[PDB]
RNA sequence: AUUCAAACGAGAACUUUGAAGGCCGAAGUGGAGAAGGGUUCCAUGUGAACAGCAGUUGAACAUGGGUCAGUCGGUCCUGAGAGAUGGGCGAGCGCCGUUCCGAAGGGACGGGCGAUGGCCUCCGUUGCCCUCAGCCGAUCGAAAGGGAGUCGGGUUCAGAUCCCCGAAUCCGGAGUGGCGGAGAUGGGCGCCGCGAGGCGUCCAGUGCGGUAACGCGACCGAUCCCGGAGAAGCCGGCGGGAGCCCCGGGGAGAGUUCUCUUUUCUUUGUGAAGGGCAGGGCGCCCUGGAAUGGGUUCGCCCCGAGAGAGGGGCCCGUGCCUUGGAAAGCGUCGCGGUUCCGGCGGCGUCCGGUGAGCUCUCGCUGGCCCUUGAAAAUCCGGGGGAGAGGGUGUAAAUCUCGCGCCGGGCCGUACCCAUAUCCGCAGCAGGUCUCCAAGGUGAACAGCCUCUGGCAUGUUGGAACAAUGUAGGUAAGGGAAGUCGGCAAGCCGGAUCCGUAACUUCGGGAUAAGGAUUGGCUCUAAGGGCUCAGCCGACUUAGAACUGGUGCGGACCAGGGGAAUCCGACUGUUUAAUUAAAACAAAGCAUCGCGAAGGCCCGCGGCGGGUGUUGACGCGAUGUGAUUUCUGCCCAGU
RNA sequence: AAACUCUGGUGGAGGUCCGUAGCGGUCCUGACGUGCGAAUCGGUCGUCCGACCUGGGUAUAGGGGCGAAAGACUAAUCGA
């Protein structure tokens, strides 16, 4: 199997430098930094749990 | 990329000031139409066989064609 | 079945702290893992988040009570002896 | 050669006791064990209310027997259900046959009272 | 953290501007969210209202005291603890409250107090039974634990 | 752990190529980085010195080469903290202190006046006056935290998310705004025209749909106000999606073919950004009203504060399809350029199935805390409604909609990253932060063997096989007689089925102790999905027969046991380099001080500082040391 | 009768046990002892979800610091 490597200078697993696998065209995988998952708002009554609906996370 | 669907809007962007280029790849099965715009490279791909050379003459005459293959 | 004799939620310490320790710390552990009756919603939801912080999981409801347990004895004897002094003064 | 190995483990070969170095609970869970039998169970009875063969009453009663560990696999539960299927509907033709036995002479009766009223 | 006794964000209605003032008191036992706390020389007599001392009746019990007015509370403010309005003096306007350590002390009537216990009482019955419950309550006030003779 | 042959050469155990035999064996002797090094990188040349033998080789020496960015980092933000000014102190260099003893804002909107520039139109610019303001502590502080936005293919002797090609994207800017679209074009009336329509007046127009959740391409609005995102611990369980592995086929090319094998091996794809659809999630809505309670999970959990059952809505969609995109890539077959060649052609790049599998990820749900698990920059929504705009039109103000145009500076970027590029005086068995992770056996990231990749046995060879060593072994009969002492070695060992004492804080002890079984082969039984029957699918357990020189956890992996005493309850920690303990800590117990002008403590100094963002359930100072059971007499001395 | 008690599952707590990586450093009083090494090596060992291990940033400076306390550590230097 193809063991694969960063392509940033980063060389730690933090928050900010999460990959995802990814086939090319050229018939390889590579690594994809991936963006951090966002959050929908959240209520402003402050006590329901859920999140808002119709707003993009 | 984006893809043009219907016929008639692809004239209106190769009519375009911006549109550079077009290009028309033959392929098997489908007859597409890439038109190099300043953003975009609209596509307009068509099954018909014959309505594609209805339109490749179609094309306003100042704007750049290449058959591409 | 009853897996325990006389040793419940305290068996996760095993041999350790010895039984007096093990014995009263029983009283107390069970008294902070209960979940209580809300009484604004009435459901049984009433769950200890923090040390004196209380939280009703159905009516998002929080409480501040006891560190053990939802209500202190010294405190309920307070609110029923503050509220004979209140209509005392006004009358 | 790995693949003629396997095809043997298939029908049962090299994996004897002397060829088991973990646990039983480390080459097979009890707690997936555990869980296929549920969710397979609780499938079952999820497709005979659906179809009608069990109502409300017997699948959530028998929805908890099988969470108490009492069925040990689909067909000793599929016949438990024909057993039960069978004596509540000799319950209910018992109880229909009896039935109709205290009707009619319910209004067998009021036929009689009704020669009162008129010659009365 | 660091602190027994649980917080509460009380929110208030700024007087002179368009604002929300926000506070933290110490929470007396029985205060819950959405519940209205009145402050005040008129304020009424219910738990989680604090009002000047002088204006209580006699065993009151209080908390989150005033030793000097207008200092914010400084007396009876750990978890479970409280102290009660053991007499007034109408002329020199002077109170007489016990403190948790039992000590009584003669403080100005103007100071005020919230009346009720203070939250998370009890906590010292449960024993630490491990030194490790132990390094997890010092690492969150102060360098002080680990005590050699 | 090397061997054979060849080439180059004055010269070959050591260089290079080929072959063979081996090792690392995915927790690597592999592929990449951080810190550090600083040219060691790359090419050519040399063989003085150096590389503890040699050298035709080198990280040596001598010549030259080499690091390309709006998108990757720095830069920006704040963290623990650091640190100016005011102030205070100080003989003094200076120090304290960081919101405190301070006139700490050089901004903004609108209005008024004057003035200018461009078609002084209208707008911009400026001065003055008026009006408003919470700011709140200058500044520094992260190449792992926060932080918009770049990916695919190709290319070098050495550089590529940087160059080339092709697809994108973010931010910033735009009197005359560059163009569309939205705002927006309707109604009443009086006439004409048979009508179809068109006139002259009056009035409206800061959008629209859905019962709702909410939807639609835009859909005015300032100071102020509220909120959100940034922005959150550890652990368990389960689910989804990928990547890998595996299985059944189909091609292409290779290996084997003494015999057998429709065989064995390799290979068999699609970026970002859009669009659509699955698939996940919802404490989202509507109908309706549930006990004979039901729904439902591995566990739970949910319900008259509205269950089931229907019908909708939203969020994420990294998966699939599609634009990109087959043109490119790869695999083969062939023709060229005699060559210089992103040369040119031919087909192919296929169809399925599985899984407590592994890793990554997304989500749901619990557990744990006397532990509650960052800030700020930055961005957005809402509430308000000061204002602004045009009078039915070539409509105006205005637009977070579509497209077009311009710009994105500065610094880092080579290589090593470790049994030879770093630190240990050195090519030193030491030390030094991370990422990716194949097949078989197996519980397993164990050990053992192998593929991808890598290497030459660790600063030398040759010939012998003495004594002493060092490291492995084996020993008749006896079995600790050896010795300070069972030190060292050995025995035991996995799993399945049985069986398990004293004692006990009732949890344990416990894998107690003690037994039996274990291979190969051929079967039988049981355990599921999809449409009674048929069709698919996996592993696993139990039992039986036969069989071998009784051998079978056959290597690897892998607990000697018992009964008593002393000490310390336990886990933990400790004399780096002679002491790991019975010492220290510890929970528990008990004293002591203190209500803030305070206790304890720091400080040369100050309205100084720490505890303290604290307040007796707290802080400070001591002893003892879990539990159990107790803790006697002495206040003369000190 | 009740109080509740038994039996089988489920569940997955713990400064829980065996044990890898990691972090340690018990014994051989082994090797080495002008060493590979001014503290290393082999086998055997301790612990391995927690008072755990660790990088970077930051604070504390010499009669001072810091110390789960050995007069330990404070750049091979520590009763100054």
């Amino acid at each position: 199997v193809q063991r694969l490597t960063y392509r940033r200078r980063l060389s730690y697993n933090t928050a900010s430098n999460k990959t995802r696998l990814s086939r090319t065209p050229g018939n390889r995988i590579v690594y994809l930094y991936t963006k951090k998952v966002g959050k929908a708002p959240k209520s402003a009554c402050g006590v329901c749990p859920g999140r808002l609906r119709g707003v993009r996370a | 990329p984006r893809k043009i669907e219907e016929i008639k809007d692809f004239l209106l962007t190769a009519r375009r000031k911006d549109a550079k280029s077009v290009k028309i790849k033959k392929n098997k099965d489908n007859v597409k139409f890439k038109v190099r715009c300043s953003r975009y490279l609209y596509t307009l791909v068509i099954t018909d066989k014959e309505k594609a050379e209805k339109l490749k003459q179609s094309l306003p005459p100042g704007l750049a064609v290449k058959e591409l293959k | 079945a009853k897996r325990t004799k006389k040793v419940g939620i305290v068996g996760k310490y095993g041999t350790r702290y010895g039984a007096s320790l093990r014995k009263m710390v029983k009283k107390i552990e069970i008294s902070q893992h209960a979940k209580y009756t809300c009484s604004f919603c009435g459901k049984t939801k009433m769950k200890r988040r923090a040390v004196g912080i209380w939280h009703c999981g159905s009516c998002m409801k929080t409480v501040a009570g006891g560190a053990w347990t939802y209500n202190t004895t010294s405190a309920v004897t307070v609110k029923s002896a503050i509220r004979r002094l209140k209509e005392l003064k006004d009358q | 050669r790995c693949r003629k190995n396997t095809l043997a483990r298939r029908k049962g070969r090299h994996m004897g006791i002397g060829k088991r170095k973990g646990t039983a609970n480390a080459r097979m869970p009890e707690k997936v064990t555990w869980m296929r039998r549920m969710r397979i169970l609780r499938r079952l009875l999820r497709r005979y209310r659906e179809s009608k063969k069990i109502d409300r009453h017997m699948y959530h009663s028998l929805y908890l027997k099988v969470k108490g560990n009492v069925f040990k696999n689909k067909r000793i539960l599929m016949e438990h259900i024909h057993k039960l299927k069978a004596d509540k509907a000799r319950k209910k033709l018992l109880a229909d046959q009896a039935e109709a036995r205290r009707s009619k002479t319910k209004e067998a009766r009021k036929r009689r009272e009704e020669r009162l009223q008129a010659k009365k | 953290p660091g602190r027994g006794a649980p917080l509460a964000k009380v929110v208030f209605r700024d007087p002179y501007r368009f604002k929300k003032r926000t506070e933290l008191f110490i929470a007396a036992e029985g205060i819950h969210t959405g519940q209205f706390v009145y402050c005040g020389k008129k304020a009424q007599l219910n738990i989680g209202n604090v009002l000047p001392v002088g204006t209580m009746p006699e065993g009151t019990i209080v908390c989150c005291l005033e030793e000097k007015p207008g200092d914010r509370g400084k007396l009876a403010r750990a978890s479970g603890n409280y102290a009660t309005v053991i007499s007034h003096n109408p002329e020199t306007k002077k109170t007489r409250v016990k403190l948790p350590s039992g000590s009584k002390k003669v403080i100005s009537s103007a100071n005020r107090a919230v009346v009720g216990v203070v939250a998370g009482g009890g906590r010292i019955d449960k024993p630490i039974l491990k030194a490790g419950r132990a390094y997890h309550k010092y690492k969150a006030k102060r360098n002080c634990w680990p005590r050699v003779r």
